Protein backbone atom coordinates (compact mmCIF):
# COMPACT_ATOMS: atom_id res chain seq x y z
CA UNK A 1 0.00 0.00 0.00
CA UNK A 2 2.78 2.41 -0.94
CA UNK A 3 1.43 5.88 -1.86
CA UNK A 4 3.72 6.07 -4.93
CA UNK A 5 4.00 2.64 -6.56
CA UNK A 6 1.45 0.02 -7.57
CA UNK A 7 3.15 -3.07 -6.11
CA UNK A 8 6.67 -1.86 -5.28
CA UNK A 9 8.35 -0.38 -2.22
CA UNK A 10 11.67 1.22 -1.34
CA UNK A 11 11.06 1.86 2.35
CA UNK A 12 13.86 -0.14 4.08
CA UNK A 13 16.42 2.45 2.97
CA UNK A 14 19.49 0.66 4.30
CA UNK A 15 21.30 1.60 1.06
CA UNK A 16 21.54 5.30 2.03
CA UNK A 17 24.25 6.24 4.52
CA UNK A 18 23.96 8.77 7.34
CA UNK A 19 26.54 11.14 5.85
CA UNK A 20 24.47 11.31 2.66
CA UNK A 21 21.37 12.30 4.64
CA UNK A 22 23.32 14.91 6.62
CA UNK A 23 24.69 16.40 3.40
CA UNK A 24 21.20 16.40 1.88
CA UNK A 25 19.77 18.30 4.84
CA UNK A 26 22.67 20.76 4.86
CA UNK A 27 22.28 21.43 1.13
CA UNK A 28 18.53 21.94 1.54
CA UNK A 29 19.19 24.44 4.33
CA UNK A 30 21.88 26.28 2.36
CA UNK A 31 20.07 26.42 -1.02
CA UNK A 32 16.31 27.08 -1.15
CA UNK A 33 16.39 26.92 -4.97
CA UNK A 34 18.30 24.50 -7.22
CA UNK A 35 21.62 25.75 -8.55
CA UNK A 36 22.07 23.86 -11.85
CA UNK A 37 19.03 22.00 -13.23
CA UNK A 38 18.34 21.37 -16.91
CA UNK A 39 15.40 18.92 -16.78
CA UNK A 40 13.64 19.29 -13.41
CA UNK A 41 11.91 22.68 -13.58
CA UNK A 42 9.40 24.39 -11.32
CA UNK A 43 10.58 22.56 -8.19
CA UNK A 44 12.37 23.68 -5.04
CA UNK A 45 15.45 21.98 -3.59
CA UNK A 46 13.33 20.17 -0.99
CA UNK A 47 11.02 18.69 -3.63
CA UNK A 48 13.98 17.64 -5.78
CA UNK A 49 15.60 15.97 -2.77
CA UNK A 50 12.36 14.16 -1.90
CA UNK A 51 12.13 12.92 -5.49
CA UNK A 52 15.79 11.81 -5.40
CA UNK A 53 15.09 9.87 -2.18
CA UNK A 54 11.80 8.21 -3.16
CA UNK A 55 12.00 7.47 -6.90
CA UNK A 56 15.58 8.12 -7.95
CA UNK A 57 18.05 6.15 -5.81
CA UNK A 58 14.97 4.30 -4.58
CA UNK A 59 14.15 2.76 -7.93
CA UNK A 60 17.76 1.72 -8.42
CA UNK A 61 18.36 1.06 -4.69
CA UNK A 62 21.73 2.84 -4.67
CA UNK A 63 23.32 5.56 -2.54
CA UNK A 64 23.37 9.31 -3.14
CA UNK A 65 27.09 8.98 -3.98
CA UNK A 66 26.42 6.65 -6.93
CA UNK A 67 25.91 9.70 -9.17
CA UNK A 68 26.62 12.76 -7.01
CA UNK A 69 29.51 14.29 -5.11
CA UNK A 70 28.48 14.51 -1.46
CA UNK A 71 30.36 17.76 -0.85
CA UNK A 72 28.55 19.66 -3.63
CA UNK A 73 25.36 18.30 -5.20
CA UNK A 74 25.49 20.94 -7.96
CA UNK A 75 28.95 19.91 -9.20
CA UNK A 76 28.97 18.47 -12.72
CA UNK A 77 32.44 16.97 -13.26
CA UNK A 78 35.69 16.36 -11.42
CA UNK A 79 34.78 13.06 -9.78
CA UNK A 80 34.76 9.52 -11.20
CA UNK A 81 30.94 9.22 -11.24
CA UNK A 82 29.92 11.99 -13.66
CA UNK A 83 29.06 9.61 -16.51
CA UNK A 84 26.43 8.05 -14.26
CA UNK A 85 24.85 11.48 -13.75
CA UNK A 86 24.85 12.16 -17.51
CA UNK A 87 23.20 8.80 -18.20
CA UNK A 88 20.65 9.48 -15.45
CA UNK A 89 19.69 12.81 -17.03
CA UNK A 90 19.28 11.11 -20.41
CA UNK A 91 17.09 8.45 -18.73
CA UNK A 92 14.91 11.21 -17.19
CA UNK A 93 14.39 12.73 -20.64
CA UNK A 94 13.61 9.29 -22.07
CA UNK A 95 11.00 8.62 -19.37
CA UNK A 96 9.40 12.01 -20.00
CA UNK A 97 9.10 11.25 -23.72
CA UNK A 98 7.90 7.68 -23.13
CA UNK A 99 5.01 8.54 -20.84
CA UNK A 100 4.32 11.84 -22.61
CA UNK A 101 3.49 10.55 -26.10
CA UNK A 102 2.88 6.82 -25.65
CA UNK A 103 0.97 6.25 -22.40
CA UNK A 104 -1.02 9.45 -22.96
CA UNK A 105 -2.78 7.68 -25.85
CA UNK A 106 -4.41 5.11 -23.57
CA UNK B 1 9.70 -0.62 -31.08
CA UNK B 2 10.36 3.10 -30.56
CA UNK B 3 12.48 2.29 -27.50
CA UNK B 4 14.54 -0.13 -29.59
CA UNK B 5 14.95 2.25 -32.54
CA UNK B 6 15.79 5.36 -30.49
CA UNK B 7 17.55 4.49 -27.22
CA UNK B 8 19.03 1.00 -27.66
CA UNK B 9 20.62 1.21 -31.13
CA UNK B 10 19.96 4.66 -32.61
CA UNK B 11 20.92 4.80 -36.27
CA UNK B 12 21.65 1.07 -36.26
CA UNK B 13 24.72 1.30 -34.01
CA UNK B 14 24.75 0.18 -30.37
CA UNK B 15 27.56 2.55 -29.38
CA UNK B 16 25.33 5.65 -29.47
CA UNK B 17 22.57 4.28 -27.25
CA UNK B 18 22.14 4.88 -23.53
CA UNK B 19 21.62 1.16 -22.81
CA UNK B 20 24.15 -1.63 -23.11
CA UNK B 21 22.49 -2.92 -26.27
CA UNK B 22 19.74 -4.60 -24.24
CA UNK B 23 16.55 -4.75 -26.28
CA UNK B 24 13.28 -4.29 -24.34
CA UNK B 25 10.54 -6.85 -23.84
CA UNK B 26 7.01 -6.93 -22.50
CA UNK B 27 8.29 -8.72 -19.38
CA UNK B 28 10.80 -5.98 -18.51
CA UNK B 29 8.05 -3.69 -17.19
CA UNK B 30 5.17 -6.15 -16.67
CA UNK B 31 6.73 -8.66 -14.27
CA UNK B 32 3.84 -11.09 -14.69
CA UNK B 33 1.04 -8.57 -14.13
CA UNK B 34 -1.23 -6.51 -16.36
CA UNK B 35 -0.04 -3.30 -14.66
CA UNK B 36 3.71 -3.00 -13.94
CA UNK B 37 4.44 -3.18 -10.20
CA UNK B 38 6.94 -0.33 -10.54
CA UNK B 39 4.49 2.00 -12.26
CA UNK B 40 3.83 5.24 -10.41
CA UNK B 41 0.31 6.19 -9.37
CA UNK B 42 -1.14 9.33 -11.00
CA UNK B 43 0.12 12.59 -9.53
CA UNK B 44 3.33 11.06 -8.10
CA UNK B 45 5.97 11.72 -10.90
CA UNK B 46 7.53 15.27 -11.23
CA UNK B 47 5.12 17.19 -13.57
CA UNK B 48 7.92 17.87 -16.19
CA UNK B 49 8.30 14.03 -16.58
CA UNK B 50 4.55 13.14 -16.69
CA UNK B 51 1.90 12.72 -19.40
CA UNK B 52 0.07 15.95 -18.55
CA UNK B 53 2.53 18.40 -20.16
C1 LIG C 1 21.89 8.76 -10.19
C2 LIG C 1 20.75 7.78 -10.50
C3 LIG C 1 21.52 9.70 -9.01
C4 LIG C 1 21.34 9.35 -7.73
C5 LIG C 1 21.79 8.02 -7.10
C6 LIG C 1 21.11 10.55 -6.97
N1 LIG C 1 20.91 11.59 -7.87
FE1 LIG C 1 20.45 13.53 -7.38
N2 LIG C 1 20.68 14.07 -9.36
C7 LIG C 1 20.87 13.18 -10.41
C8 LIG C 1 20.82 13.91 -11.65
C9 LIG C 1 20.98 13.36 -13.08
C10 LIG C 1 20.57 15.37 -11.26
C11 LIG C 1 20.44 16.57 -12.21
C12 LIG C 1 18.97 16.88 -12.47
C13 LIG C 1 18.89 17.89 -13.58
O1 LIG C 1 17.76 18.32 -13.91
O2 LIG C 1 19.95 18.27 -14.12
C14 LIG C 1 20.50 15.38 -9.82
C15 LIG C 1 20.29 16.50 -9.04
C16 LIG C 1 20.10 16.55 -7.68
C17 LIG C 1 19.86 17.74 -6.89
C18 LIG C 1 19.79 19.17 -7.47
C19 LIG C 1 21.01 19.99 -7.07
C20 LIG C 1 21.25 21.04 -8.12
O3 LIG C 1 20.77 20.86 -9.26
O4 LIG C 1 21.93 22.05 -7.81
C21 LIG C 1 19.72 17.38 -5.61
C22 LIG C 1 19.46 18.32 -4.41
C23 LIG C 1 19.87 15.95 -5.54
N3 LIG C 1 20.09 15.47 -6.82
C24 LIG C 1 19.79 15.18 -4.40
C25 LIG C 1 20.07 13.84 -4.32
C26 LIG C 1 20.08 13.04 -3.11
C27 LIG C 1 19.79 13.59 -1.70
C28 LIG C 1 20.41 11.79 -3.44
C29 LIG C 1 20.56 10.58 -2.49
C30 LIG C 1 19.19 10.14 -1.92
C31 LIG C 1 20.61 11.74 -4.88
N4 LIG C 1 20.39 13.01 -5.38
C32 LIG C 1 20.95 10.63 -5.61
C33 LIG C 1 21.08 11.82 -10.30
C34 LIG C 1 21.16 11.10 -9.13
C1 LIG D 1 7.61 -0.22 -19.72
C2 LIG D 1 8.24 0.86 -20.62
C3 LIG D 1 6.55 -1.07 -20.46
C4 LIG D 1 6.76 -1.88 -21.51
C5 LIG D 1 8.13 -2.44 -21.95
C6 LIG D 1 5.51 -2.55 -21.80
N1 LIG D 1 4.52 -1.92 -21.08
FE1 LIG D 1 2.51 -2.35 -21.15
N2 LIG D 1 2.11 -0.88 -19.76
C7 LIG D 1 3.09 -0.06 -19.19
C8 LIG D 1 2.43 0.92 -18.36
C9 LIG D 1 3.11 2.04 -17.54
C10 LIG D 1 0.93 0.62 -18.48
C11 LIG D 1 -0.25 1.36 -17.80
C12 LIG D 1 -0.55 2.67 -18.51
C13 LIG D 1 -1.97 3.09 -18.25
O1 LIG D 1 -2.28 4.28 -18.51
O2 LIG D 1 -2.79 2.25 -17.79
C14 LIG D 1 0.83 -0.51 -19.36
C15 LIG D 1 -0.36 -1.11 -19.74
C16 LIG D 1 -0.51 -2.12 -20.66
C17 LIG D 1 -1.75 -2.78 -21.01
C18 LIG D 1 -3.13 -2.47 -20.42
C19 LIG D 1 -3.43 -3.43 -19.27
C20 LIG D 1 -4.87 -3.27 -18.87
O3 LIG D 1 -5.29 -3.87 -17.86
O4 LIG D 1 -5.59 -2.52 -19.57
C21 LIG D 1 -1.48 -3.70 -21.94
C22 LIG D 1 -2.48 -4.65 -22.61
C23 LIG D 1 -0.06 -3.66 -22.21
N3 LIG D 1 0.50 -2.68 -21.41
C24 LIG D 1 0.60 -4.45 -23.11
C25 LIG D 1 1.97 -4.49 -23.30
C26 LIG D 1 2.65 -5.35 -24.24
C27 LIG D 1 1.93 -6.36 -25.14
C28 LIG D 1 3.97 -5.11 -24.14
C29 LIG D 1 5.12 -5.79 -24.93
C30 LIG D 1 5.06 -5.50 -26.44
C31 LIG D 1 4.15 -4.08 -23.14
N4 LIG D 1 2.91 -3.72 -22.65
C32 LIG D 1 5.34 -3.54 -22.74
C33 LIG D 1 4.45 -0.16 -19.38
C34 LIG D 1 5.11 -1.00 -20.25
Amino acid sequence: QNPIYVNYTQEPTDYISAESLAAMNAYIQANPQPQAVQVLKGMTTAQISAYMVAQVSGGLKVDCSYCHNIANFAQQDGYPNAAKKVTARKMMLMSADLNQNYTAKL
Amino acid sequence: KHIQETYVAPGGRIADGIMAGKSPSCWLCHQGANIPPGAAKPGQVPAVLSSTP
